[PDB]
Protein backbone atom coordinates (compact mmCIF):
# COMPACT_ATOMS: atom_id res chain seq x y z
CA UNK A 1 0.00 0.00 0.00
CA UNK A 2 1.02 3.60 -0.60
CA UNK A 3 1.92 5.68 2.46
CA UNK A 4 1.01 9.39 2.46
CA UNK A 5 3.32 11.30 4.81
CA UNK A 6 2.32 14.82 5.88
CA UNK A 7 5.08 16.68 7.71
CA UNK A 8 4.87 18.85 9.70
CA UNK A 9 1.57 18.00 11.42
CA UNK A 10 1.10 21.60 12.63
CA UNK A 11 1.92 24.74 10.65
CA UNK A 12 1.93 28.28 12.08
CA UNK A 13 1.60 31.31 9.80
CA UNK A 14 0.76 35.00 10.18
CA UNK A 15 -2.45 36.43 8.69
CA UNK A 16 -2.15 37.33 5.02
CA UNK A 17 1.03 35.25 4.69
CA UNK A 18 1.52 32.39 2.23
CA UNK A 19 1.44 28.81 3.53
CA UNK A 20 2.29 25.46 1.94
CA UNK A 21 1.44 21.93 3.06
CA UNK A 22 3.51 18.87 2.15
CA UNK A 23 2.40 15.38 1.09
CA UNK A 24 4.87 12.62 0.20
CA UNK A 25 3.97 9.20 -1.23
CA UNK A 26 6.05 6.09 -0.59
CA UNK A 27 6.22 5.51 -4.36
CA UNK A 28 5.53 7.49 -7.52
CA UNK A 29 1.80 8.11 -8.05
CA UNK A 30 1.96 10.61 -10.92
CA UNK A 31 -0.55 13.37 -10.15
CA UNK A 32 -3.21 11.10 -8.59
CA UNK A 33 -3.35 13.11 -5.36
CA UNK A 34 -6.30 15.05 -3.95
CA UNK A 35 -6.65 17.57 -1.13
CA UNK A 36 -9.47 17.86 1.41
CA UNK A 37 -10.27 20.46 4.06
CA UNK A 38 -11.94 19.61 7.37
CA UNK A 39 -12.88 22.29 9.89
CA UNK A 40 -13.98 21.52 13.45
CA UNK A 41 -16.97 19.12 13.49
CA UNK A 42 -17.39 19.47 9.72
CA UNK A 43 -17.25 17.06 6.82
CA UNK A 44 -14.18 17.04 4.55
CA UNK A 45 -14.52 19.10 1.38
CA UNK A 46 -12.50 18.63 -1.80
CA UNK A 47 -10.11 21.55 -2.34
CA UNK A 48 -7.82 20.34 -5.16
CA UNK A 49 -8.03 17.26 -7.37
CA UNK A 50 -5.22 15.62 -9.36
CA UNK A 51 -2.47 17.66 -7.66
CA UNK A 52 -3.26 20.95 -9.44
CA UNK A 53 -6.77 20.90 -10.94
CA UNK A 54 -9.06 23.19 -8.96
CA UNK A 55 -12.70 22.84 -7.89
CA UNK A 56 -15.58 25.27 -8.30
CA UNK A 57 -16.60 26.81 -5.00
CA UNK A 58 -13.06 26.59 -3.64
CA UNK A 59 -11.49 30.08 -3.58
CA UNK A 60 -8.72 30.94 -6.03
CA UNK A 61 -6.17 31.28 -3.20
CA UNK A 62 -6.08 27.47 -2.96
CA UNK A 63 -3.51 26.08 -5.40
CA UNK A 64 -1.72 22.77 -5.80
CA UNK A 65 1.55 21.54 -7.23
CA UNK A 66 3.87 18.55 -7.40
CA UNK A 67 4.10 15.23 -9.21
CA UNK A 68 5.53 11.79 -8.58
CA UNK A 69 6.11 11.73 -4.82
CA UNK A 70 6.27 15.35 -3.60
CA UNK A 71 2.97 17.25 -3.61
CA UNK A 72 2.16 20.70 -2.26
CA UNK A 73 -1.06 22.54 -1.37
CA UNK A 74 -0.51 26.29 -1.03
CA UNK A 75 -2.71 29.14 0.22
CA UNK A 76 -2.03 32.73 -0.83
CA UNK A 77 -3.00 35.08 2.01
CA UNK A 78 -4.25 32.82 4.81
CA UNK A 79 -7.55 33.83 6.43
CA UNK A 80 -9.25 32.84 9.67
CA UNK A 81 -11.65 30.65 7.69
CA UNK A 82 -8.67 28.60 6.47
CA UNK A 83 -8.09 27.24 10.00
CA UNK A 84 -8.82 23.52 9.55
CA UNK A 85 -7.15 20.14 9.00
CA UNK A 86 -5.78 19.33 5.55
CA UNK A 87 -5.51 15.77 4.24
CA UNK A 88 -4.07 14.37 1.03
CA UNK A 89 -5.40 11.22 -0.63
CA UNK A 90 -4.01 9.13 -3.48
CA UNK A 91 -5.91 7.14 -6.11
CA UNK A 92 -3.00 5.81 -8.17
CA UNK A 93 -2.94 2.28 -6.73
CA UNK A 94 -5.55 0.32 -4.82
CA UNK A 95 -6.50 0.77 -2.02
CA UNK A 96 -7.03 4.51 -1.63
CA UNK A 97 -4.94 5.85 1.25
CA UNK A 98 -5.04 9.09 3.22
CA UNK A 99 -2.45 11.33 4.78
CA UNK A 100 -1.98 11.71 8.52
CA UNK A 101 -3.27 15.29 8.35
CA UNK A 102 -1.86 18.79 8.82
CA UNK A 103 -3.40 21.40 11.12
CA UNK A 104 -3.20 25.04 10.06
CA UNK A 105 -2.62 27.60 12.81
CA UNK A 106 -2.82 31.39 12.50
CA UNK A 107 -0.74 33.65 14.76
CA UNK A 108 -2.88 36.75 15.26
CA UNK A 109 -2.37 39.80 17.44
CA UNK A 110 -2.77 39.21 21.17
CA UNK A 111 -6.30 39.47 22.55
CA UNK A 112 -7.64 39.58 26.09
CA UNK A 113 -10.53 37.31 27.11
CA UNK A 114 -14.06 38.65 27.48
CA UNK A 115 -15.19 37.17 30.80
CA UNK A 116 -18.88 36.64 31.55
CA UNK A 117 -20.30 35.02 34.69
CA UNK A 118 -23.77 33.47 34.63
CA UNK A 119 -25.82 32.36 37.66
CA UNK A 120 -27.74 29.08 37.47
CA UNK A 121 -31.19 29.14 35.91
CA UNK A 122 -34.39 28.95 37.94
CA UNK A 123 -35.41 26.13 35.60
CA UNK A 124 -32.31 24.21 36.70
CA UNK A 125 -32.80 24.90 40.42
CA UNK A 126 -36.24 23.29 40.15
CA UNK A 127 -34.55 19.98 39.28
CA UNK A 128 -32.29 20.25 42.35
CA UNK A 129 -29.11 21.63 40.83
CA UNK A 130 -27.02 24.76 40.37
CA UNK A 131 -24.31 25.37 37.76
CA UNK A 132 -22.42 28.67 37.49
CA UNK A 133 -21.04 29.14 33.97
CA UNK A 134 -18.11 31.40 33.08
CA UNK A 135 -17.11 32.18 29.49
CA UNK A 136 -13.58 33.17 28.42
CA UNK A 137 -14.20 34.27 24.84
CA UNK A 138 -11.95 35.41 22.00
CA UNK A 139 -8.46 35.58 23.50
CA UNK A 140 -5.02 34.91 22.05
CA UNK A 141 -2.72 33.10 22.80
CA UNK A 142 -4.62 30.02 24.02
CA UNK A 143 -2.87 29.87 27.41
CA UNK A 144 -5.30 30.98 30.14
CA UNK A 145 -6.07 30.07 33.75
CA UNK A 146 -9.52 30.34 35.32
CA UNK A 147 -9.93 30.59 39.09
CA UNK A 148 -13.14 30.06 41.06
CA UNK A 149 -13.83 31.79 44.38
CA UNK A 150 -16.85 31.40 46.66
CA UNK A 151 -17.19 34.09 49.35
CA UNK A 152 -13.52 34.96 48.87
CA UNK A 153 -12.13 31.43 49.28
CA UNK A 154 -10.79 29.60 46.23
CA UNK A 155 -12.94 26.76 44.88
CA UNK A 156 -11.78 23.76 42.87
CA UNK A 157 -14.31 20.92 43.33
CA UNK A 158 -17.06 20.38 40.78
CA UNK A 159 -15.23 22.56 38.23
CA UNK A 160 -15.03 21.18 34.69
CA UNK A 161 -13.47 23.18 31.86
CA UNK A 162 -13.59 22.99 28.07
CA UNK A 163 -11.31 24.62 25.50
CA UNK A 164 -12.16 25.20 21.85
CA UNK A 165 -9.85 24.77 18.92
CA UNK A 166 -8.63 27.93 17.20
CA UNK A 167 -11.83 29.69 16.18
CA UNK A 168 -12.16 30.01 12.40
CA UNK A 169 -13.85 33.44 12.48
CA UNK A 170 -11.08 35.55 14.05
CA UNK A 171 -8.21 33.09 14.79
CA UNK A 172 -8.90 33.35 18.53
CA UNK A 173 -9.54 30.73 21.23
CA UNK A 174 -12.25 30.34 23.85
CA UNK A 175 -12.87 28.50 27.11
CA UNK A 176 -15.84 27.69 29.35
CA UNK A 177 -15.45 26.92 33.06
CA UNK A 178 -18.56 25.37 34.64
CA UNK A 179 -18.86 25.18 38.44
CA UNK A 180 -21.54 22.63 39.37
CA UNK A 181 -23.07 22.32 42.84
CA UNK A 182 -26.33 21.19 44.40
CA UNK A 183 -29.08 23.55 45.47
CA UNK A 184 -28.11 22.98 49.12
CA UNK A 185 -24.47 23.90 48.51
CA UNK A 186 -25.54 26.84 46.34
CA UNK A 187 -28.03 28.29 48.83
CA UNK A 188 -25.48 28.30 51.68
CA UNK A 189 -22.99 30.56 49.87
CA UNK A 190 -23.28 34.24 48.98
CA UNK A 191 -20.82 35.44 46.32
CA UNK A 192 -19.54 33.45 43.33
CA UNK A 193 -16.59 34.83 41.36
CA UNK A 194 -14.64 33.80 38.26
CA UNK A 195 -11.07 35.04 37.77
CA UNK A 196 -9.26 34.77 34.43
CA UNK A 197 -5.49 35.30 34.33
CA UNK A 198 -4.10 35.90 30.84
CA UNK A 199 -0.81 36.80 29.16
CA UNK A 200 -2.38 40.12 28.11
CA UNK A 201 -3.15 41.44 31.62
CA UNK A 202 -1.03 40.91 34.73
CA UNK A 203 -4.05 41.85 36.83
CA UNK A 204 -6.69 39.11 36.50
CA UNK A 205 -10.01 39.97 34.89
CA UNK A 206 -12.67 38.86 37.38
CA UNK A 207 -16.46 38.73 37.34
CA UNK A 208 -18.56 38.15 40.46
CA UNK A 209 -22.22 37.93 41.43
CA UNK A 210 -24.05 37.56 44.74
CA UNK A 211 -26.96 35.16 45.08
CA UNK A 212 -28.75 37.59 47.42
CA UNK B 1 -24.02 -1.18 -48.96
CA UNK B 2 -21.89 -4.28 -49.52
CA UNK B 3 -20.77 -6.83 -46.93
CA UNK B 4 -17.11 -5.89 -46.44
CA UNK B 5 -18.16 -2.30 -45.69
CA UNK B 6 -21.11 -3.24 -43.49
CA UNK B 7 -18.83 -5.56 -41.50
CA UNK B 8 -16.04 -2.96 -41.35
CA UNK B 9 -18.53 -0.43 -40.02
CA UNK B 10 -20.19 -2.89 -37.65
CA UNK B 11 -16.80 -4.00 -36.31
CA UNK B 12 -15.97 -0.39 -35.45
CA UNK B 13 -19.18 0.12 -33.45
CA UNK B 14 -18.65 -3.29 -31.87
CA UNK B 15 -15.07 -2.35 -30.96
CA UNK B 16 -16.16 0.89 -29.28
CA UNK B 17 -18.58 -1.19 -27.20
CA UNK B 18 -15.71 -3.52 -26.28
CA UNK B 19 -13.59 -0.51 -25.32
CA UNK B 20 -16.30 0.97 -23.09
CA UNK B 21 -17.47 -2.27 -21.47
CA UNK B 22 -13.83 -3.32 -21.11
CA UNK B 23 -13.03 -0.09 -19.28
CA UNK B 24 -15.97 -0.60 -16.92
CA UNK B 25 -15.23 -4.28 -16.32
CA UNK B 26 -11.50 -3.68 -15.81
CA UNK B 27 -12.11 -1.25 -12.93
CA UNK B 28 -14.67 -3.66 -11.49
CA UNK B 29 -12.19 -6.56 -11.31
CA UNK B 30 -8.98 -4.64 -10.57
CA UNK B 31 -10.29 -2.82 -7.49
CA UNK B 32 -9.74 -5.03 -4.47
CA UNK B 33 -6.32 -6.25 -5.59
CA UNK B 34 -3.44 -4.37 -3.93
CA UNK B 35 -1.07 -2.44 -6.17
CA UNK B 36 -3.57 -2.39 -9.05
CA UNK B 37 -3.43 0.82 -11.10
CA UNK B 38 -6.33 -0.07 -13.44
CA UNK B 39 -8.89 1.29 -11.00
CA UNK B 40 -10.26 4.49 -12.55
CA UNK B 41 -12.50 4.62 -15.61
CA UNK B 42 -10.80 7.42 -17.63
CA UNK B 43 -7.39 5.72 -17.56
CA UNK B 44 -8.95 2.28 -18.02
CA UNK B 45 -10.50 3.66 -21.21
CA UNK B 46 -7.01 4.74 -22.24
CA UNK B 47 -5.69 1.28 -21.35
CA UNK B 48 -8.41 -0.43 -23.39
CA UNK B 49 -7.35 1.66 -26.39
CA UNK B 50 -3.70 0.70 -25.85
CA UNK B 51 -4.90 -2.89 -25.51
CA UNK B 52 -7.26 -3.20 -28.49
CA UNK B 53 -4.66 -1.46 -30.66
CA UNK B 54 -1.95 -3.72 -29.13
CA UNK B 55 0.34 -0.75 -28.51
CA UNK B 56 0.54 -1.66 -24.82
CA UNK B 57 2.96 1.02 -23.58
CA UNK B 58 2.99 -0.60 -20.14
CA UNK B 59 1.82 2.32 -18.00
CA UNK B 60 -1.36 0.32 -17.28
CA UNK B 61 -2.17 -3.40 -17.18
CA UNK B 62 -4.39 -5.75 -15.12
CA UNK B 63 -3.12 -7.85 -12.23
CA UNK B 64 -6.29 -9.85 -11.54
CA UNK B 65 -7.55 -12.92 -13.36
CA UNK B 66 -10.87 -11.41 -14.43
CA UNK B 67 -9.09 -8.17 -15.31
CA UNK B 68 -6.73 -10.16 -17.52
CA UNK B 69 -9.67 -12.03 -19.03
CA UNK B 70 -11.20 -8.64 -19.85
CA UNK B 71 -7.84 -7.85 -21.43
CA UNK B 72 -7.98 -10.96 -23.64
CA UNK B 73 -11.41 -9.92 -24.91
CA UNK B 74 -10.30 -6.36 -25.64
CA UNK B 75 -7.18 -7.53 -27.49
CA UNK B 76 -8.96 -10.08 -29.67
CA UNK B 77 -11.77 -7.65 -30.49
CA UNK B 78 -9.10 -5.10 -31.39
CA UNK B 79 -6.89 -7.33 -33.54
CA UNK B 80 -9.90 -8.87 -35.30
CA UNK B 81 -11.57 -5.53 -36.07
CA UNK B 82 -8.42 -3.87 -37.45
CA UNK B 83 -7.85 -7.08 -39.41
CA UNK B 84 -11.41 -7.16 -40.71
CA UNK B 85 -10.84 -3.64 -42.05
CA UNK B 86 -7.70 -4.82 -43.85
CA UNK B 87 -9.64 -7.74 -45.32
CA UNK B 88 -12.26 -5.24 -46.47
CA UNK B 89 -9.61 -3.11 -48.19
CA UNK B 90 -8.38 -6.20 -50.06
CA UNK B 91 -11.88 -7.02 -51.32
CA UNK B 92 -12.18 -3.39 -52.42
CA UNK B 93 -8.81 -3.60 -54.18
CA UNK B 94 -9.34 -7.09 -55.62
CA UNK B 95 -12.77 -5.95 -56.81
CA UNK B 96 -11.67 -2.73 -58.50
CA UNK B 97 -8.75 -4.61 -60.09
CA UNK B 98 -11.16 -7.02 -61.79
CA UNK B 99 -12.79 -3.92 -63.28
CA UNK B 100 -9.38 -2.72 -64.49
CA UNK B 101 -8.98 -6.07 -66.31
CA UNK B 102 -12.45 -5.91 -67.89
CA UNK B 103 -13.91 -8.95 -66.09
CA UNK C 1 -29.40 19.89 -2.33
CA UNK C 2 -27.78 17.62 0.26
CA UNK C 3 -26.39 14.73 -1.77
CA UNK C 4 -25.37 12.22 0.92
CA UNK C 5 -27.64 12.02 3.98
CA UNK C 6 -26.57 10.14 7.12
CA UNK C 7 -28.23 9.88 10.55
CA UNK C 8 -26.94 11.91 13.45
CA UNK C 9 -25.90 9.23 15.92
CA UNK C 10 -26.26 5.56 16.84
CA UNK C 11 -25.79 3.99 20.27
CA UNK C 12 -24.45 0.43 20.17
CA UNK C 13 -24.10 -1.88 23.14
CA UNK C 14 -20.67 -3.58 23.27
CA UNK C 15 -20.65 -6.64 21.04
CA UNK C 16 -23.85 -5.61 19.23
CA UNK C 17 -24.31 -4.49 15.62
CA UNK C 18 -25.64 -1.47 13.72
CA UNK C 19 -26.58 -0.74 10.10
CA UNK C 20 -25.63 2.80 9.10
CA UNK C 21 -27.37 4.45 6.15
CA UNK C 22 -26.31 6.93 3.46
CA UNK C 23 -29.15 7.99 1.15
CA UNK C 24 -28.09 9.64 -2.10
CA UNK C 25 -29.51 12.32 -4.36
CA UNK C 26 -28.30 14.32 -7.31
CA UNK C 27 -26.89 12.73 -10.44
CA UNK C 28 -26.52 8.99 -9.83
CA UNK C 29 -24.56 7.29 -12.61
CA UNK C 30 -23.54 3.67 -13.10
CA UNK C 31 -19.90 4.60 -12.37
CA UNK C 32 -20.78 5.73 -8.83
CA UNK C 33 -18.64 4.26 -6.05
CA UNK C 34 -19.75 4.90 -2.46
CA UNK C 35 -16.95 4.88 0.11
CA UNK C 36 -17.05 4.76 3.90
CA UNK C 37 -14.46 6.62 5.98
CA UNK C 38 -13.91 6.20 9.72
CA UNK C 39 -12.59 9.09 11.83
CA UNK C 40 -11.84 8.60 15.51
CA UNK C 41 -12.14 11.75 17.66
CA UNK C 42 -8.93 13.73 17.33
CA UNK C 43 -7.49 11.32 14.74
CA UNK C 44 -7.41 11.35 10.95
CA UNK C 45 -9.41 9.73 8.18
CA UNK C 46 -9.34 5.96 7.71
CA UNK C 47 -10.59 4.29 4.53
CA UNK C 48 -12.88 1.34 5.28
CA UNK C 49 -14.22 0.18 1.94
CA UNK C 50 -16.04 0.91 -1.30
CA UNK C 51 -19.22 -0.31 -2.99
CA UNK C 52 -20.45 -0.11 -6.58
CA UNK C 53 -24.27 0.03 -6.30
CA UNK C 54 -24.82 -0.52 -10.05
CA UNK C 55 -23.38 -4.03 -9.56
CA UNK C 56 -23.06 -4.62 -5.83
CA UNK C 57 -19.37 -5.50 -5.49
CA UNK C 58 -17.69 -4.35 -2.28
CA UNK C 59 -13.98 -4.03 -1.52
CA UNK C 60 -12.51 -3.56 1.94
CA UNK C 61 -9.33 -2.26 3.54
CA UNK C 62 -7.01 -5.26 3.74
CA UNK C 63 -4.98 -3.71 6.57
CA UNK C 64 -7.71 -3.61 9.25
CA UNK C 65 -9.83 -6.25 10.95
CA UNK C 66 -12.90 -6.35 8.70
CA UNK C 67 -15.80 -5.06 10.82
CA UNK C 68 -18.11 -3.90 8.01
CA UNK C 69 -20.31 -5.31 5.25
CA UNK C 70 -21.37 -2.89 2.52
CA UNK C 71 -24.70 -3.24 0.69
CA UNK C 72 -26.80 -1.01 -1.56
CA UNK C 73 -30.51 -0.85 -2.40
CA UNK C 74 -30.42 0.41 -5.98
CA UNK C 75 -34.10 1.37 -5.91
CA UNK C 76 -33.74 3.76 -2.95
CA UNK C 77 -30.26 5.08 -3.86
CA UNK C 78 -29.08 4.17 -0.35
CA UNK C 79 -25.78 2.58 0.67
CA UNK C 80 -25.70 0.62 3.93
CA UNK C 81 -22.71 -0.26 6.13
CA UNK C 82 -23.34 -3.16 8.53
CA UNK C 83 -20.95 -3.04 11.49
CA UNK C 84 -21.04 -5.88 14.01
CA UNK C 85 -19.25 -7.03 17.17
CA UNK C 86 -18.20 -3.50 18.09
CA UNK C 87 -15.96 -2.33 20.92
CA UNK C 88 -14.90 1.14 22.04
CA UNK C 89 -12.22 0.99 19.34
CA UNK C 90 -15.04 1.16 16.78
CA UNK C 91 -16.60 4.23 18.44
CA UNK C 92 -16.00 7.07 15.96
CA UNK C 93 -17.57 9.16 13.20
CA UNK C 94 -18.33 7.30 9.96
CA UNK C 95 -18.54 9.38 6.79
CA UNK C 96 -19.79 8.18 3.42
CA UNK C 97 -18.41 9.67 0.21
CA UNK C 98 -19.36 9.48 -3.46
CA UNK C 99 -16.61 8.80 -6.00
CA UNK C 100 -17.32 9.29 -9.70
CA UNK C 101 -14.93 6.43 -10.43
CA UNK C 102 -12.17 9.00 -11.03
CA UNK C 103 -10.27 8.77 -7.75
CA UNK C 104 -11.42 11.75 -5.68
CA UNK C 105 -14.32 11.99 -3.22
CA UNK C 106 -16.45 14.70 -4.79
CA UNK C 107 -18.88 14.97 -1.85
CA UNK C 108 -19.17 13.68 1.71
CA UNK C 109 -22.03 13.10 4.11
CA UNK C 110 -22.45 14.75 7.49
CA UNK C 111 -21.23 11.54 9.13
CA UNK C 112 -22.81 9.43 11.88
CA UNK C 113 -21.38 9.46 15.41
CA UNK C 114 -21.35 5.80 16.45
CA UNK C 115 -21.03 5.52 20.24
CA UNK C 116 -20.28 2.02 21.55
CA UNK C 117 -21.35 2.17 25.19
CA UNK C 118 -23.59 0.48 27.74
CA UNK C 119 -25.09 3.68 29.16
CA UNK C 120 -28.70 4.50 28.37
CA UNK C 121 -29.67 7.30 26.00
CA UNK C 122 -30.37 10.54 27.86
CA UNK C 123 -31.95 13.60 26.20
CA UNK C 124 -30.32 16.94 27.05
CA UNK C 125 -31.44 19.47 29.64
CA UNK C 126 -31.30 23.02 28.25
CA UNK C 127 -30.97 26.01 30.58
CA UNK C 128 -30.77 29.75 29.83
CA UNK C 129 -27.71 31.88 30.58
CA UNK C 130 -28.82 35.50 31.17
CA UNK C 131 -26.40 37.95 32.81
CA UNK C 132 -26.51 38.67 36.52
CA UNK C 133 -28.55 41.63 37.69
CA UNK C 134 -25.43 43.68 38.47
CA UNK C 135 -23.56 43.39 35.16
CA UNK C 136 -22.87 46.60 33.23
CA UNK C 137 -23.28 45.84 29.52
CA UNK C 138 -20.92 47.30 26.92
CA UNK C 139 -21.97 47.85 23.31
CA UNK C 140 -22.38 44.05 23.14
CA UNK C 141 -24.06 41.46 25.34
CA UNK C 142 -23.18 37.79 25.77
CA UNK C 143 -25.98 35.26 26.22
CA UNK C 144 -25.59 31.51 26.61
CA UNK C 145 -27.25 28.11 26.55
CA UNK C 146 -26.36 25.21 28.87
CA UNK C 147 -26.69 21.64 27.57
CA UNK C 148 -26.12 19.12 30.36
CA UNK C 149 -26.82 15.50 31.25
CA UNK C 150 -27.15 13.92 27.81
CA UNK C 151 -25.79 10.74 26.25
CA UNK C 152 -24.48 9.97 23.70
CA UNK C 153 -22.89 12.63 21.49
CA UNK C 154 -23.52 14.76 19.48
CA UNK C 155 -25.71 17.86 19.84
CA UNK C 156 -26.37 20.52 17.19
CA UNK C 157 -26.75 23.92 18.85
CA UNK C 158 -27.93 26.72 16.55
CA UNK C 159 -29.12 30.21 17.49
CA UNK C 160 -32.49 31.44 16.20
CA UNK C 161 -32.82 28.31 14.04
CA UNK C 162 -29.56 29.16 12.23
CA UNK C 163 -30.23 32.80 11.32
CA UNK C 164 -27.60 33.92 13.86
CA UNK C 165 -24.09 32.61 13.22
CA UNK C 166 -21.81 35.57 13.97
CA UNK C 167 -20.32 35.55 17.46
CA UNK C 168 -21.16 31.98 18.49
CA UNK C 169 -19.00 29.66 20.60
CA UNK C 170 -20.18 26.08 21.21
CA UNK C 171 -17.71 24.48 23.59
CA UNK C 172 -16.75 20.78 23.41
CA UNK C 173 -18.58 18.47 25.77
CA UNK C 174 -17.13 16.92 28.91
CA UNK C 175 -17.90 13.37 30.04
CA UNK C 176 -18.76 12.59 33.66
CA UNK C 177 -20.82 9.79 35.23
CA UNK C 178 -21.72 8.58 31.72
CA UNK C 179 -23.31 11.92 30.77
CA UNK C 180 -22.09 14.69 28.47
CA UNK C 181 -22.35 18.43 29.09
CA UNK C 182 -21.50 21.56 27.11
CA UNK C 183 -22.57 25.18 26.66
CA UNK C 184 -22.93 27.56 23.73
CA UNK C 185 -22.21 31.29 23.66
CA UNK C 186 -23.83 34.03 21.58
CA UNK C 187 -22.83 37.71 21.45
CA UNK C 188 -25.36 40.16 20.00
CA UNK C 189 -25.17 43.97 20.38
CA UNK C 190 -26.52 45.10 23.73
CA UNK C 191 -29.08 47.39 22.08
CA UNK C 192 -30.56 44.51 20.07
CA UNK C 193 -31.52 42.60 23.24
CA UNK C 194 -34.06 41.80 24.58
CA UNK C 195 -36.08 43.81 22.04
CA UNK C 196 -35.27 41.17 19.41
CA UNK C 197 -35.66 37.58 20.58
CA UNK C 198 -32.75 35.17 21.05
CA UNK C 199 -33.24 31.40 21.22
CA UNK C 200 -30.88 28.41 21.17
CA UNK C 201 -32.07 25.36 19.22
CA UNK C 202 -30.48 22.24 20.73
CA UNK C 203 -30.94 19.01 18.77
CA UNK C 204 -29.94 15.60 20.16
CA UNK C 205 -30.23 13.16 17.22
CA UNK C 206 -29.50 10.13 19.43
CA UNK C 207 -32.92 10.73 21.04
CA UNK C 208 -34.67 12.36 18.03
CA UNK C 209 -35.34 15.39 20.24
CA UNK C 210 -34.91 19.07 19.39
CA UNK C 211 -35.82 21.76 21.91
CA UNK C 212 -35.81 25.56 22.09
CA UNK C 213 -35.15 27.99 24.92
CA UNK C 214 -35.57 31.77 24.68
CA UNK C 215 -32.93 33.75 26.58
CA UNK C 216 -35.00 36.36 28.42
CA UNK C 217 -33.57 38.64 31.14
CA UNK C 218 -33.97 37.51 34.72
CA UNK C 219 -37.30 38.27 36.40
C1 LIG D 1 4.09 -7.90 -37.22
C2 LIG D 1 3.01 -7.68 -36.17
C3 LIG D 1 2.13 -6.47 -36.47
C4 LIG D 1 1.20 -6.22 -35.30
N1 LIG D 1 -0.27 -6.12 -35.61
C5 LIG D 1 -0.40 -5.17 -36.78
C6 LIG D 1 -0.16 -3.70 -36.49
C7 LIG D 1 0.80 -3.11 -37.52
C8 LIG D 1 1.03 -1.62 -37.31
C9 LIG D 1 -1.04 -5.60 -34.42
C10 LIG D 1 -2.56 -5.61 -34.52
C11 LIG D 1 -3.09 -4.20 -34.30
C12 LIG D 1 -4.60 -4.18 -34.10
C13 LIG D 1 -0.84 -7.47 -35.94
C14 LIG D 1 -0.42 -8.62 -35.04
C15 LIG D 1 -1.63 -9.18 -34.29
C16 LIG D 1 -1.25 -10.32 -33.36
K1 LIG E 1 1.86 -4.69 -31.32
K1 LIG F 1 3.38 -3.67 -28.22
K1 LIG G 1 5.77 -2.07 -23.36
K1 LIG H 1 7.68 -0.80 -19.49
Amino acid sequence: DILLTQSPAILSVSPGERVSFSCRASQSIGTDIHWYQQRTNGSPRLLIKYASESISGIPSRFSGSGSGTDFTLSINSVESEDIANYYCQQSNRWPFTFGSGTKLEIKRADAAPTVSIFPPSSEQLTSGGASVVCFLNNFYPKDINVKWKIDGSERQNGVLNSWTDQDSKDSTYSMSSTLTLTKDEYERHNSYTCEATHKTSTSPIVKSFNRN
Amino acid sequence: SALHWRAAGAATVLLVIVLLAGSYLAVLAERGAPGAQLITYPRALWWSVETATTVGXGDLYPVTLWGRLVAVVVVVAGITSFGLVTAALATWFVGREQERRGH
Amino acid sequence: QVQLQQPGAELVKPGASVKLSCKASGYTFTSDWIHWVKQRPGHGLEWIGEIIPSYGRANYNEKIQKKATLTADKSSSTAFMQLSSLTSEDSAVYYCARERGDGYFAVWGAGTTVTVSSAKTTPPSVYPLAPGSAAQTNSMVTLGCLVKGYFPEPVTVTWNSGSLSSGVHTFPAVLQSDLYTLSSSVTVPSSSWPSETVTCNVAHPASSTKVDKKIVPRD
